[PDB]
């Protein structure tokens, strides 16, 4: 029913200000529910940022209250997150979620003493570095007889040299999900990421089914659709 | 015969409201007079004032016909509102319960749209309708439950007309309840129509009582 | 007024595990449980006091005994291997939200399988950009402990090698990728390059050559 969707820059310079926006459909921001923001640093647990009830009432984490502002736009059914004086310790994946109403006193029905985040968003990655972004470079991975195990073949795409995270890769514009596997990107020594998305397909569908990977990089506004063609 | 109505450890308040411990043998069809205790133990489990208690306690003294009916079906009449509200003060056998004749309507999906429910007394007898008005201790709980801070509850009949507003205030702690629920009642004559319009803090009626004061 | 969990716990297939989350703030609000798989958003498995959302298997269950909350997984499956965080609200001040330290649940059912190594040479289009990179893809291996080695004409090479840490696959397996960056001269001047994959004693090698 309720769907959330984060939107941000993906890259913020140090001591700058992070600005995100969580569009909400199937629900109302102005409700008594607590629309929250949750972040998660790389390789660490979840950290609670804040929340906003109705379109005006807010509550924040004491560890970051001095530089966080959560506003709500009732007209567009959206609520935003502002974080100033950002450092390297603020690089994380930012999620928006929905929390139930709660009572501060013990004079309420029992269903008003829960806390949970039932509806989450896909989350957006925000990197605080101060380095200018770079568009990715897409190259195919044509298979051959070595990439075939009798009837099991494999072909993919190479997304080399980009910054920052993330990069989403789909195949045939979402018309393929069987055998698809996008490997986690690696942080090379230069400072750029590189990942590879491969799909395991049979060998009897080479000269028939066409394969195209859809690479997307929102921070630099780059969408390349390269065709993987095996050649002699 | 015409033996008296025995309430035991229950008062007329918890008896007519449907206290979770005052729901045994109370479906009696007729009685001549009421017998309780000098200091009853089970009545208004949720703390609050019972308006016109002596008047109600005297109207129900001699009753010839007495049956309760679901004036507002729980699973039918409250679509946009939450009805499963249960309080720890009205505990019953180690379980938070509530009055069986009343419903604690709260918000659903963080919203509390204004409701308007009416009832026509086509039972050829006098109907006893009871309802409550919740008073949270703080405004934070007022918004959590009913989404609005300017809540109104209007109960208009042919011979009754009164509007209610919550008094947000931190009451003394009684049964772990710093809020209050004021209980109100009226008699609906045959043909009369009672109206319930509210946007919060309404303890809606579930079971009314079609009665007739006789011998 | 802080939530504490066990950093990691393991359970065999079909066995029962109980994750405990302790904290003084659990005496004012119910405790929920959120499941997070790698590369995914968290999923709520327990509203609180053993209440599950729609779509959550009944093998998840919650319980509270004072200041401790417990999540119990009866008959653990392979897809239950994820991170678990407890949460509630603090009963003091403006009532902030407290998260637990997390608990890495490892399922030890062992459908042991050998990896499937695939080595891709630099694409012809990449060579025109004065660049060349080999892509060694590993997948379907259990457990997720593997080491990668690179050779150039049967000579070990360690420069310009980037290898990712093994991650869980969709079918409850593991997969990793290694890369070897080199100049277009090194790709053409040599005879062949190899990618060695050592996984629990056995070593699988794949070799490509300029063709
Ligand atoms: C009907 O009346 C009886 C009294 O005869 C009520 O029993 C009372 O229940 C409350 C709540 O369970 C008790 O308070 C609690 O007692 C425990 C000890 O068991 C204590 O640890 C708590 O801190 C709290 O004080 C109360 O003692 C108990 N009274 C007696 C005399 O046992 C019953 O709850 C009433 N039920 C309804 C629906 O009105
Ligand atoms: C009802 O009141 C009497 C008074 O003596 C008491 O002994 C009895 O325990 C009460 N009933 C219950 C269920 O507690
Ligand atoms: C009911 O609530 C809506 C929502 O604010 C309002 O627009 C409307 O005028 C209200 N009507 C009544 C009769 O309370
Ligand atoms: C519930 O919402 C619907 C849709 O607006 C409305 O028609 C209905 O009257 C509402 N329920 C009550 C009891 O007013």
């Amino acid at each position: 029913q309720v769907q959330l969707q984060e939107s941000g820059p993906g890259l913020v310079k140090p001591s700058g200000t992070l600005s995100l926006t969580c569009a909400v459909s199937g629900g109302s921001i102005s409700s008594s529910q607590w629309w929250s923001w949750v972040r998660q640093p790389p390789g660490k647990g979840l950290e609670w940022i804040g929340e906003i009830s109705h379109g005006v009432y807010t509550n924040y984490n004491p560890s970051l209250k001095s530089r966080v502002t959560i506003s709500a736009d009732k007209s567009q059914n959206q609520f935003s997150l502002n974080l100033s004086s950002v450092t390297a310790a603020d690089t994380a994946v930012y999620y928006c979620a929905r929390a139930p109403p709660y009572c501060s006193s013990a004079s309420c029905p029992d269903d008003y003493y829960y806390f949970f985040l039932d509806v989450w968003g896909k989350g957006t990655t925000v990197t605080v570095s101060g380095a200018s972004t770079k568009g990715p470079s897409v190259f195919p991975l044509a298979p051959s007889s070595k990439s075939t195990s009798g009837g099991t073949a494999a072909l993919g795409c190479l997304v080399k040299d980009y910054f920052p995270e993330p990069v989403t890769v789909s195949w045939n514009s979402g018309a393929l999900t069987s055998g698809v596997h996008t490997f986690p990107a690696v942080l090379q020594s230069s400072g750029l990421y590189s990942l590879s998305s491969v799909v395991t397909v049979p060998s009897s569908s080479l000269g028939t089914q066409t394969y195209i990977c859809n690479v997307n990089h929102k921070p630099s506004n780059t969408k390349v659709d390269k065709r993987v063609e095996p050649k002699s | 015969a015409s033996a008296p109505l025995q309430l035991g450890n229950c008062s007329v308040a918890g008896w007519i409201l449907g206290n979770p411990e005052c729901e045994l043998l109370i479906s009696r069809e007729s009685w001549s007079y009421i017998v309780e205790k000098p200091n009853p133990e089970n009545g208004t489990c949720y703390p609050g004032h019972f308006a016109d208690y002596e008047e109600l306690r005297e109207q129900l003294s001699s009753v010839s016909s007495f049956e309760r009916f679901e004036i507002f079906p729980k699973e039918s009449s409250w679509p946009n509102h939450t009805t499963t509200g249960v309080s720890a003060s009205c505990s019953h056998n180690g379980e938070s319960s509530f009055y069986k004749n009343l419903l604690w309507l709260t918000g659903k999906n963080g919203l509390y749209p204004n409701l308007s429910k009416s009832y026509a007394n086509n039972k050829e007898k006098e109907v006893l309708v009871l309802w409550g008005v919740h008073h949270p201790p703080n405004i934070g709980d007022q918004r959590a439950l009913y989404h609005t801070e300017n809540a109104y509850v209007s109960v208009v009949s042919s011979h009754y007309s009164r509007k209610f507003t919550p008094e947000i205030a931190k009451r003394p702690k009684v049964r772990d309840q710093e809020g209050r629920i004021n209980y109100y009642w009226t008699l609906l004559e045959p043909g009369d129509t009672i109206i319930f319009e509210a946007n919060g803090n309404l303890i809606a009626p579930r079971y009314a009582f079609a009665l007739s004061r006789g011998f | 007024s802080e939530l504490t969990q066990d950093p990691a716990v393991s359970v065999a297939l079909g066995q029962t595990v109980r994750i405990t989350c302790q904290g003084d703030s659990l005496r004012g609000y119910y405790a929920s449980w959120h499941q997070q798989k790698p590369g995914q958003a968290p999923v709520l498995v327990i509203y609180g006091k053993n209440n599950r959302p729609s779509g959550i298997p009944d093998r998840f269950s919650g319980s509270r005994s004072g200041n401790t909350a417990s999540l119990t997984i009866t008959g653990a499956q392979a897809e239950d291997e994820a991170d678990y965080y407890c949460a509630s609200r603090d009963s003091s001040g403006n009532h902030p939200v407290v998260f637990g330290g997390g608990t890495k649940l490892t399922v030890l059912g062992q459908p042991k399988g050998a990896p499937s190594v695939t080595l891709f040479p630099p694409s012809s289009e990449e060579l025109q950009a004065n660049k060349a990179t080999l892509v060694c893809l590993i997948s379907d291996f259990y457990p997720g402990a593997v080491t990668v080695a690179w050779k150039a004409d049967s000579s070990p090479v360690k420069a310009g090698v980037e290898t990712t840490t093994p991650s869980k696959q969709s079918n409850n397996k593991y997969a990793a990728s290694s890369y070897l960056s080199l100049t277009p001269e090194q790709w053409k001047s040599h005879r062949s390059y190899s990618c060695q994959v050592t996984h629990e004693g056995s070593t699988v090698e794949k070799t490509v050559a300029p063709t």
